[PDB]
């Protein structure tokens, strides 16, 4: 009954990683880019496949599969997991080290020309942190909403290796009014103590 | 060895949708062909494989329920094409849907198609509508209620890439689409610079392109 373990790694480039699978039989690991179809990275246990670099390998004892990469590199980032006959693990996001970074943190009101269409949408921004696990808080006068927030995250960044973060608060026309203090509220890893940005009527 | 896919597959709930896998490049009649689904932000799941050589798939009609595979031989044999029909689709049919090659009796997969998008939607086609985000610091678009899926976003007619993060579209209640598309820029060179994201969306051959 097949488990794997982690569902995060973050390495730094030239480390090495490894990765667990439970699991029985004939087993196969595969590589998925964020975005695009598996590749298959060692079939069998064990056996690497054709065209794929020795610094990948597979070792099963009993029940266990490790996936070892060796020498992490840059284009290593990206979702691995194990495969039995019909059954896929979720798998394991990796991603590249680096320092830890808060992220820049903004706010955006809602665009009049667009309160003209009776919907409201108000805009957090954090940008450019590391690791990539973070939590916004929406708060309007105090409240704290609890329905009506979407969030979007980008890929990890191929450049700065940082990661940004979207949420918007989409409420509408008149209950927008009604309120004065909007201040957007996160708490990541890289800071000290969750800090705010926060706007209301004065522009 | 080589399996394309279709294009990405948009339909109303309750019809029917068919994505192809065209195959090529080695003895076809030799491998079974599977199809897995991935739903957004999720692991794969399998759905089926079928037979080239018989086209036999894994379920008989008394077990196949909404979903069928079926082969059409390109008759020299150095071509195939594979089908997946699903009936009645709902919103959890939405997925990408990727065709790949048993290679051995044991399950290994070594080819895999690029992937189609299958995306049921309440909605039809609607052009985006952008709003303007407006102030180191950061500046925006909001590009709001579009359908489908994809919009491009460029800052400048492209002259302006670094410091650009355009978002992965979210989804809403509405069941259209909302992105927002972001640069950050030096505290001065505002009242220098003109800020003009160009917004496209190809299904609704809209183009707006708006200033902040
Ligand atoms: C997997 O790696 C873990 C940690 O590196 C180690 O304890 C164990 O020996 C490895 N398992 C196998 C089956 O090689």
């Amino acid at each position: 009954q097949m488990t794997q373990s982690p569902s995060s790694l973050s390495a730094r480039v030239g480390d090495t990683v490894t990765i667990t699978c439970q699991a029985n039989g004939y087993l196969n690991w595969y590589q998925q880019r964020r975005g695009k179809a598996p590749k298959l990275l060692i079939y069998d246990g064990s056996k690497l496949e054709r065209g794929v670099p020795a610094r990948f390998s597979g070792r099963r004892w009993g029940q266990e599969y490790n996936l070892t990469i060796n020498n992490l590199q840059p284009e290593d980032v990206a979702t691995y997991f194990c495969q039995v006959y019909e059954f896929i693990v979720p798998g394991t996001r990796l991603d590249l080290k680096r320092t830890v970074a808060a992220p820049s943190v903004f706010i955006f009101p809602p665009s009049d020309e667009q309160l003209k269409s009776g919907t409201a949408s108000v805009v957090c921004l954090l940008n450019n942190f590391y690791p990539r696990e973070a939590k916004v808080q929406w708060k309007v006068d105090n409240a704290l909403q609890s329905g009506n927030s979407q969030e979007s995250v980008t890929e990890q960044d191929s450049k700065d290796s940082t990661y940004s973060l979207s949420s918007t608060l989409t409420l509408s026309k008149a209950d927008y009014e009604k309120h004065k203090v909007y201040a957007c509220e996160v708490t990541h890893q890289g800071l000290s103590s969750p800090v705010t940005k926060s706007f209301n009527r004065g522009e | 060895v080589h399996l394309s896919q279709s294009g990405a597959a948009v339909t109303k709930p309750g019809a029917s949708v068919r994505v192809s896998c065209e195959a090529s490049g080695y003895k076809i009649s030799d491998h079974f062909i599977h199809w897995w689904r991935q739903a957004p932000g999720q692991g794969l799941q399998w759905v089926g494989w079928i037979n080239p050589k018989t086209g036999q798939p894994n379920n008989p009609r008394q077990f196949q329920g909404r979903v069928s595979l079926t082969r059409q031989a390109s008759w020299d044999f150095d071509t195939y094409s594979f089908y997946m029909d699903l009936k009645a689709v709902r919103s959890d049919d939405t997925a990408i849907y990727f065709c790949a090659r048993q290679r051995s009796d044991f399950w290994d997969f070594d080819v895999w198609g690029s992937g189609t998008q299958v995306t049921v939607s309440s909605a039809s086609t609607k052009g985006p509508s952008v709003f303007p985000l407006a102030p180191t610091a950061a500046l925006g678009c909001l590009v709001k209620d579009y359908f489908p899926e994809p919009v491009t976003v460029s800052w400048n007619s492209g002259a302006l890439t670094s410091g650009v993060h355009t978002f992965p579209a979210v989804l809403q209640s509405s069941g259209l689409y909302s992105l927002s598309s972001v640069v950050t820029v030096p505290s001065s060179s505002l009242g220098t610079q003109t800020y003009i994201c160009n917004v496209n969306h190809k299904p609704s051959n809209t183009k707006v392109d708006k200033r902040v």
